[PDB]
């Protein structure tokens, strides 16, 4: 099923002639373009008073990585490695090592979160909830180095946001 | 309606207590609108919502002017949000931490940080593993 | 012959002599990354979110026809609610990409206004994006067996509450462009191309339709559920850029109707095939059963193994036939992938298609076509 | 929302169309930010019998 | 003479970054979300800072999407023809080192390897808000300089 | 005294200049659902002074100049011709009462076109000195319908006396009779200055100090066309013993039609350069053509021809 | 809101008030009060260099009525 977008004869009688002549002389169309614009000046524009305002966002949103814990403090991460493993951009290095108590634990865990493409296929990999991508995304930096987060940076993270980064959880695990 | 406008004015003034809390909130946040005050951190910040307002414009937060020994009067920043008002600010949630507080944990930052980067304390990456080849210490008696 | 060396970058090598065009010579690759061989690298899921980065402004289509020929190769097939949503979203992706297609075509020969009306509608749409994603553009959302994730719960109301003023929000661009004298003169007659010419240059979506060709793959070829909705395919006549422009616009009205049947018979059920050896279980089933944690971990490591074989698989994207040429080696990494963008064969009918016209005409026909050189570069 | 109604009828009689039905701001139409849990449905080979792999 | 120049700073401090005028390479994906900056929502020109300027009226360089070897001597020569003070906005994973494209063939691990950069903003894209929060910040920047406090102590 | 109400003319039409600017970006900001410069002082009124500080300590780049003497007159000729066009405008009273004031501000006006096209012999390369050939192409030939339509307006004033348009148009504005030359009148002036739907220039290149100087004098231009609208068509009445309310009845009607040039900005796309040249060439100049002829005719045979003085 | 544009358009109407302004005030205080002489053409020249001569004191805008006679 299809439709003609621009197939149409003009009437030539005298009156729609007229009044074709009309609009070229007397500029109608261009008059009625200028109503709209005037429309639009009393109309209540949609700009938010950042950083006083935020854009809507949801649980779902995949900002800043963090590494998390057991409500102990123990580590999630057991050094599966599933997520370096399907990282699209090879942001991730992992090293491992048995720690003191004999625990499955890392001793690297690097994001280059200048290669990520934020993507949120490790925190679908990570089989105990250890790697997310929180909430945060203003982390700007004045240099290149300060985005290259190592297992501390990342740590901190996870201490920083952990009670957005739970509740986030608690509102989207039901999806997954 | 145009007088009913300009009280509505007037009545911003008084909102924010006087002309010097009317003049201090519109230099520093550049918006004299008076909202419903849903609380206060723990760094001084204070979080309004207004549901006339649309949607965007329903909540925002007025930032301390100080934090963490630093003035804010005019340097304000997005990274000030501590992560319990976060949620609510960017709508993640309808429910502010006064009513849902987060769940208590110890490890927990106590204190929140804002962006530290370019400053003192900014971040700096290093190797967190250790030296894996272990070199021979020659003895230190001689006997060649 | 006056010679001048001067959507992501171009270098447009002209030559002209007084107001005319002679030559135009389009010089790209200034955004070619290497994408189809970075692409043999990588597992048939990580490979997914390249297509978000290709016609960076129909993020979801591009991720459709990447997931349908990897469902061919597989021999699956999607679930029923994952194909509602995918056209859904497909649809929603055409409105994003015909805004910025027409009002940044508005925009270049100084129209400026009406791109930031849409760019708030623009804005709208990305929410719902990040909704069901988490991220406004690049959600990697549709996936080779489905949809990642279900819809959370009241963003099928708020898609209509978008929807039902949508329509006007057109209808204010309409009044702005469509019968303007102005507008009518830099698009009226100017890049026109024979229905003839449009077949064998490579054309395809509006290239054809704005000169007659009765083509559309939703119709002819359809995928997923297009063959259960109900729309009209734009037709020109004159086949130059204003016909064109028309019929985007038509298109953006035909999309809301589109999207509106979606919102009706969106079908309850699940959204990923249920077959574990190609999509993931749910996550309360890998920490429960064995099965389902080693099919995890096998899928999120090696990926699942396609069998061996090659395909070509196009959908009627936003911007015109996209399709993807993908050669398996019975592997779990694609052995070649050969991405069709319709921008390509486009640019390369620019000499042509500027023939007989002014330096500022070839502002408007590069804009009529429609180019996003992430999916002409790749 | 909060136009007086001398500016509703100006800007509607200078767009020619009443613009106060479909407004382009949301406010109290759009859905709650919290939600009840979903609980999803599971697909067609949740079975416990007569499902063998080799026959799907 | 040292509270004068203290003042002087904070005036042409407070000018600069007051009317930061960007010359954007809407390189790729990321130019998008700077789109969005000037859209409305967002509306960077409400901070002075204008939709779009020539190079040679420009004081800040956005970076928006992946440089390529072929692009990177023009993206270099624009930088050499901006007049000073300029500074240059890395937005995105690929401007920031090349993201998703790093081992390609064909693609710069990072515009910091063709121009000094300023600030850095993450993302694959960055929000426009993530974008407007680093224009924000080099703001900030510019508003620690002491040119003239440095000149005077020489 | 003099020297006082010189400066009283010369450092407000700066400000206005100025303030231009910020109107400028808020009122465009408004038309495209934003707001414009709000952070900036209050509702941005201290935009302006922030750029202007900014571009005046900004680095001064010469590239390799073909003329030296011709890359300082071009900024100084534009300026200071800006400024001249206002000495005899009546607000109500001018600051010289020309004789023959509207021959000078064509006469004026027509020297205008010197920073152009000295500017382009100043770029010492070929395609800014092309670009400037074109603008000069399109300003000299809506100069001809502007000064046609100039005459045929005054074939009903009398007079070369800018004041004599007020007495004029003590009963009625001169729009009523006139309003297909004030049609072409105002488009005239936009392709004049440069403005869009005509803004070429702009358009054409994209496909510190000194550019700030030609920006006021552009900007000053911009003013001083809707203020000679202003007074050419929709005439104030002047009392003797009030001149101040001349001047806001004046001045809100400047502000107006000023504010009409953004409006018109905000609304329309972009000329083709030919496209431009036919619409005074095949378009404007046969009809202000004939209405030329026309009002020679009609005050002769209505017997409504003016006083000479 | 569309008023927070009023303020600057407040401060272009009062800078394009002033020339006006100040020419009128002026021309009465170096005129004796009045407006400033309009002499385009020679009669009306010659009218005003006599009544400088006729002032007493060089000033056209002095003026003598019947107490002269
Ligand atoms: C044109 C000039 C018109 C002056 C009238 C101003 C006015 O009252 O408008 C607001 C008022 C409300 O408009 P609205 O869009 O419905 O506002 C939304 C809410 O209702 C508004 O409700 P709200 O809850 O948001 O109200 C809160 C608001 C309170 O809102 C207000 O009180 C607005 C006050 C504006 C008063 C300005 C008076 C004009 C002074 C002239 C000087 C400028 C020109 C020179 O609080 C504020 O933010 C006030 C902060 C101060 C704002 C700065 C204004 C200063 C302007 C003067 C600069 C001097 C320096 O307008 C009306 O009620 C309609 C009648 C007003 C006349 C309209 C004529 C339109 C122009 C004709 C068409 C020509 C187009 C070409
Ligand atoms: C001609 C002279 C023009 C003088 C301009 C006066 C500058 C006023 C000003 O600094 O703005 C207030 C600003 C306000 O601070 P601000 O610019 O950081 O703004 C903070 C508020 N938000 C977050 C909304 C941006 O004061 C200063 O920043 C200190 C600079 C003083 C410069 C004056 C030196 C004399
Ligand atoms: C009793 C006997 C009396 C005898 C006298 C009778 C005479 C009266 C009847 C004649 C009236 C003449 C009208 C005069 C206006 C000029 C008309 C004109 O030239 O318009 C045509 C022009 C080109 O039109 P187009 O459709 O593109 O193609 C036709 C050419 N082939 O189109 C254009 O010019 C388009 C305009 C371009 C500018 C666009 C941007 C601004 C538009 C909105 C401006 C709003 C109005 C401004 C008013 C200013 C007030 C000071
Ligand atoms: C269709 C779009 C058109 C776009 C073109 C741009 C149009 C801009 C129009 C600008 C002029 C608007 C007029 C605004 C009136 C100025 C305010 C005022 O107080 O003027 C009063 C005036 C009546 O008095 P007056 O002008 O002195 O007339 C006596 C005869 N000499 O006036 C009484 O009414
Ligand atoms: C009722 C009584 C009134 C009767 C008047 C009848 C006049 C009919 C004349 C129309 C002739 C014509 O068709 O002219 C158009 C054509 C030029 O058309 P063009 O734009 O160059 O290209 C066309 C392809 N699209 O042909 C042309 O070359 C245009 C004709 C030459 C231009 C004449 C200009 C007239 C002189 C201008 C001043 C007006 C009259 C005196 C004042
Ligand atoms: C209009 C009223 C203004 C009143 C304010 C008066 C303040 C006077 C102090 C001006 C200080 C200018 O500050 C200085 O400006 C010049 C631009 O010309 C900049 O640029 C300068 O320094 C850089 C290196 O740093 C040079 O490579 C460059 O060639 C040079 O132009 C400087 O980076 C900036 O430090
Ligand atoms: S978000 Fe994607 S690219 Fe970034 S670390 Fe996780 S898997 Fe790798
Ligand atoms: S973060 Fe998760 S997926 Fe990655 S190594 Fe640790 S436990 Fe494994
Ligand atoms: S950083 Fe991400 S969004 Fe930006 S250009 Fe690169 S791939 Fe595209």
């Amino acid at each position: 099923t299809y439709k003609y977008v621009n197939l149409r004869e003009p009437s030539m009688d005298m009156k729609s002639v007229t009044d074709r002549a009309a609009q070229t002389l007397l500029w109608t169309e261009l008059i009625r373009g200028l109503g709209m614009t005037l429309s639009y000046l009393f109309r209540e524009p949609a700009t938010i008073n950042y950083p006083f305002e935020k854009g809507p966002l949801s649980p779902r949103f995949r900002g800043e990585h963090a590494l998390r814990r057991y409500p102990s403090g123990e580590e999630r991460c057991i050094a599966c490695k599933l997520c370096e493993a399907v990282c699209p951009a090879q942001a991730i290095t992992i090293e491992a090592e048995p720690r003191a108590d004999g625990s499955r634990r890392t001793t690297r865990y690097d994001i280059d979160m200048t290669k990520c493409i934020y993507c949120g296929f490790c925190q679908e990999a990570c089989p105990v909830d250890a790697i997310v991508e929180g909430p945060n995304f203003e982390f700007s930096t004045e240099t290149h180095e300060e985005l290259l987060y190592n297992k501390e940076k990342l740590l901190n993270n996870g201490d920083k946001w952990e009670a957005e980064i739970a509740a986030n959880i608690q509102a989207d695990y039901l999806y997954r | 309606e145009l007088l009913q406008v300009l009280k509505r004015g007037l009545q911003q003034v008084s909102g924010h207590g006087g002309l010097r809390g009317y003049l201090r909130v519109l230099f520093r946040a550049n918006d004299v609108r008076v909202g419903t005050l849903v609380g206060e951190d723990k760094y001084g910040n204070k979080y309004y919502e207004d549901n006339k307002q649309f949607f965007g414009r329903h909540r925002w937060v007025i930032y301390t002017t100080e934090m963490n020994g630093k003035n804010t009067f005019w340097d304000v920043d997005g990274s000030m949000v501590p992560p319990e008002w976060h949620r609510w600010l960017h709508c993640m949630t309808d429910d502010p931490p006064t009513v849902k507080p987060p769940t208590a944990r110890k490890f927990i930052w106590t204190n929140h940080k804002f962006n530290l980067s370019g400053t003192p304390q900014q971040y700096v990456p290093y190797s967190t593993t250790r030296k894996k080849i272990q070199e021979w210490v020659p003895p230190s008696t001689p006997y060649k | 012959n006056l010679t001048l060396n001067f959507h992501g970058v171009l270098r447009l090598v002209m030559e002209l002599s007084g107001e005319m065009v002679r030559k135009c010579d389009p010089h790209i690759g200034l955004l070619h990354r290497g994408t189809e061989k970075l692409i043999e690298y990588k597992t048939y899921l990580q490979a997914l979110p390249y297509f978000d980065r290709l016609d960076y402004v129909s993020m979801m289509c591009n991720e459709q026809a990447y997931s349908l020929a990897v469902e061919k190769l597989l021999n699956i097939r999607p679930p029923p609610r994952a194909q509602w949503i995918r056209v859904l979203f497909g649809e929603i992706t055409r409105l994003l990409n015909h805004i910025m297609a027409v009002t940044t075509h508005a925009l270049d020969i100084g129209a400026m206004t009406p791109f930031f009306w849409m760019f708030e509608e623009r804005e709208k749409m990305f929410e719902f994006y990040e909704r069901v994603s988490g991220a406004r553009m690049h959600a990697a959302y549709v996936r080779p067996g489905g949809v990642h994730q279900d819809l959370p719960l009241g963003l099928m109301d708020d898609i209509y509450e978008f929807s039902k003023n949508f329509s006007l929000r057109i209808d204010e661009l309409e009044e702005m462009l469509t019968n303007n004298r102005i507008w009518r003169n830099r698009t009226v007659d100017i890049g026109i191309v024979t229905a003839e010419d449009a077949l064998n240059y490579g054309f395809s979506g509006v290239m054809l339709r704005g000169s007659g060709i009765q083509w559309d793959l939703r119709k002819t070829q359809p995928y997923d559920v297009y063959d259960q909705v109900e729309f009209d395919v734009p037709i020109g006549s004159r086949g130059d850029c204003y016909d064109r422009y028309l019929c985007r616009v038509e298109e953006m009205r035909q999309s809301i109707r589109i999207i509106s049947q979606c919102l009706n018979k969106m079908p309850p059920g699940e959204i990923k095939v249920d077959d574990a050896k190609v999509s993931p279980p749910k996550r309360a089933e890998m920490k429960t059963s064995m099965e389902s944690l080693i099919h995890h971990f096998k899928l999120y490591t090696e990926g699942y193994q396609v069998p061996p074989g090659a395909t070509y698989t196009a959908i009627e994207a936003p911007k015109g036939e996209f399709g993807v040429y993908l050669v398996s080696d019975g592997s779990s990494r694609p052995y070649r992938c050969k991405i069709k963008a319709p921008g390509f064969a486009h640019l390369a009918g620019l000499d042509k298609m500027s023939k007989g016209h002014m330096l500022a005409d070839v502002v408007a026909i590069i804009g009529t076509q429609d180019i996003v050189f992430g999916e002409v570069d790749r | 929302a909060s136009a007086t109604r001398f500016i509703q009828w100006l800007r509607n009689w200078a767009s020619g169309r009443d613009l106060q039905a479909k407004l382009q701001l949301r406010y109290q139409e759009i859905s709650k930010r919290t939600q009840p849990p979903p609980k999803l449905p599971v697909g067609p080979s949740h079975k416990l019998s007569n499902n063998y792999y080799c026959t799907r | 003479g040292e509270y004068v120049v203290a003042k002087l700073d904070d005036l042409i401090n407070w000018a600069r970054r007051s009317s930061l005028w960007p010359m954007t390479f809407g390189l790729a994906c990321c130019a998008v979300e700077m789109m969005h900056m000037a859209a409305p929502r967002y509306d960077m020109d409400r901070f002075g800072v204008v939709f779009r300027a020539s190079p040679r009226q420009s004081d800040v360089m956005i970076v928006a999407g992946t440089l390529t070897n072929k692009m990177a001597p023009a993206l270099r020569k624009v930088y050499d023809q901006m007049p000073e003070p300029r500074y240059v906005v890395s937005m995105g994973s690929c401007a920031n080192g090349g993201g998703y494209y790093h081992y390609s063939y064909s693609v710069v691990r990072g515009c910091d390897r063709i121009v000094p950069v300023d600030i850095y903003v993450p993302g694959c894209p960055p929000t426009a808000e993530a974008l407007l929060y680093g224009i924000l910040q080099l703001q900030k920047k510019i508003k620690r300089e002491k040119r003239l406090r440095i000149w005077y102590r020489r | 005294m003099f020297m006082i109400n010189i400066l009283m003319l010369i450092i407000p039409i700066l400000l206005a200049v100025a303030f231009l600017t910020l109107v400028e970006r808020k009122v465009l900001g408004y038309m495209q659902l934003r707001k414009g410069p709000n952070v900036v002082g209050p509702y941005g009124l201290l935009q302006p002074i922030a750029d202007a500080i900014k571009l005046f300590i900004k680095e001064p780049l010469r590239p390799a100049t073909s003329s030296a003497s011709m890359f300082i007159l071009a900024p100084i000729m534009a300026l200071g011709l800006a400024l001249t066009m206002w000495i005899p405008l009546p607000m109500p009273y001018p600051l010289i009462n020309m004789n023959l004031g509207v021959l000078f501000m064509l006469a004026m006006s027509s020297l205008a076109v010197y920073s152009i096209l000295w500017s382009g012999w100043a770029s010492n390369s070929k395609y800014a000195l092309i670009g400037a050939l074109r603008a000069v192409a399109q300003t000299i030939s809506y100069e001809v319908t502007l000064a046609i339509i100039l005459l045929s307006v005054l074939l009903m004033s009398g007079s070369f006396t800018l004041s004599t348009l007020i007495t004029t148009q003590e009963q009625m504005w001169l729009i009523l009779p006139a309003w297909p030359l004030a049609m072409m009148w105002f488009i005239s002036t936009l392709a004049e200055t440069n403005r869009a739907p005509f803004d070429l220039t702009e358009g054409e290149s994209e496909l510190a100090g000194p550019f700030a100087l030609f920006f006021m004098a552009e900007y000053a231009n911009i003013i001083m066309m809707n203020i000679f609208t202003a007074i050419l068509f929709l005439g104030t009445s002047h009392n003797p013993h009030m001149p101040e309310l001349y001047t806001i009845n004046f001045t809100i009607k400047s502000l107006l039609l000023t504010m009409s040039f953004l409006w018109i900005r905000a609304s329309y796309p972009r000329f083709r350069y030919d496209q431009l040249m036919h619409l005074l060439w095949k378009n404007f100049l046969p009809l202000t053509l004939a209405l030329c002829m026309w009002h020679v005719s009609l005050p002769i045979l209505t017997s409504g021809i003016p006083p000479q003085t | 809101m569309w008023f927070e544009v009023l303020p600057g358009i407040a401060v272009m109407g009062v800078c394009l008030f002033i020339p006006g302004m100040a020419t009128a005030r002026i021309h009465r205080f170096s005129n004796g009060g009045k407006e400033k002489r309009v002499a385009h053409y020679p009669y009306q020249w010659y009218l005003m260099e006599r009544d400088r001569r006729v002032s007493g004191v060089n000033r056209s805008y002095v003026s003598k009525g019947l107490e002269n006679i």
